[PDB]
């Protein structure tokens, strides 16, 4: 996952 | 915003483009809106040293009349935030001066506490992030359909919660939201009910967002004594 | 809008101008507001056998890439209605189709049981009502603060009631609203808190609004089912 | 009291  | 359209010009006043300087001294930007005057939400990932506030904007390149750029006050991040989880990602951004409610700048309602949206729902996302993986982040406002997924579409998603999560976007498409689009409202019939927090890296929906109407109280306090 | 002022073109996106043909079959217009995409707020005494919609005009006498013209696929008079003593006068319009969201079109958000404003609030009435007694209706927007006053002040009405509707404007002034401002929505605060019902035919204020608060679960009702 |  990856917080944009 | 991936597989989307581009916004009708001031169609959506509340829409804002934040640019961020981080805590690491990194330049990066984000989306939020507008719901009260001096009261801007987003994604608690996006805080740091200093923040600006961009109103009244379709294209972030083309300076218009309707643009009011305003300095962050004070930043209020969810006091339970996690960064390593990405849990409690919500915050309210407290204005300098008072935004003007005039053309090209307005507020957004937002979700009751019980007011909440069942899977099933088509919603919109919107943002100013990439227009897909390796794109650019949108010079202009997009905007893309998503449909609320039931918690167990998000189980690939470790330390995803249902309670104030939401899994948003059918994976067999490719509309989703991506990197810059955090902080940008999930609306369902004009109202905001959740907030753009983490993405697949590869872009594969779903996406998680912060279901607005789990934090109704801490905001309301937040507004309430400021 | 009698003594008022021009609004600024598309400051107040919500405003929609209703053609009517009367049930008698004559023809007549009333004032509105958008909602939600599809349903328009107005008065009851407003139906007709059919109705038109007009969205994103600030002239109505000048066409403008804003502008929206939906008929009305079905009326929702409120179900205790009464012609006669003009009480519980607050109707939805459903639109055939959306409305598509521009700088020129937005909805308002209306007041919830409570918010309701207290006596001595200034708001402001919009509608394209008749600018006076004797003048034509306004081909421009119109905007005139009035204030909430003591269910008192409205004595002189036979069948006002405190608790559905509102006194509202200084007897001691010309600004009021008046023919064609029916269905027009008076505003405290940038929130909808009434909708303009009747006056007296010599223009003399205060006149009589309906409390939107004291209808909000019908209200609701209605738009979770259609 | 006239409905507008």
């Amino acid at each position: 996952a990856a917080p944009a | 915003i991936i597989g989307g359209t581009e916004c009708r010009p001031h169609a959506r006043p509340y829409m804002a483009y934040l640019e961020i300087v981080t805590p690491e001294n990194h330049l990066s930007a984000c989306s939020g809106f507008l719901i009260r005057r001096n009261f801007v939400m987003t994604a608690a990932h996006c805080a740091g040293r200093s923040i600006t506030v961009l109103l009244g904007a379709h294209n972030k390149k083309v300076k218009e009349d309707t643009w009011q750029k305003l300095e962050v006050e004070k930043q209020f991040p969810h006091p339970k935030y996690d960064d390593r989880l990405v849990l409690n990602d919500i915050m309210l951004l407290k204005l300098k001066e008072k935004a003007n409610l005039t053309l090209g700048v307005g507020t957004l309602p937002i979700s009751a506490k019980s007011n909440s949206i069942p899977p099933g729902r088509v919603c919109r996302a919107v943002g100013w992030g990439r227009t897909n993986v390796n794109e650019p982040p949108s010079d202009t406002l997009q905007e893309v359909k998503m449909r609320i997924l039931d918690p167990q579409a998000c189980k690939h998603f470790e330390d995803f919660h249902q309670e104030p999560q939401l899994c948003v976007g059918n994976p067999k498409k490719i509309r989703n939201v991506y990197k810059g689009d955090s902080g940008g409202p999930l609306l369902c019939a004009g109202i905001a009910q959740g907030i753009a927090s983490y993405v697949l890296r590869n872009a594969k929906p779903p996406s998680v967002f912060t279901r607005i109407s789990h934090y109704r109280p801490w905001i309301n306090k937040i507004l309430r004594e400021n």
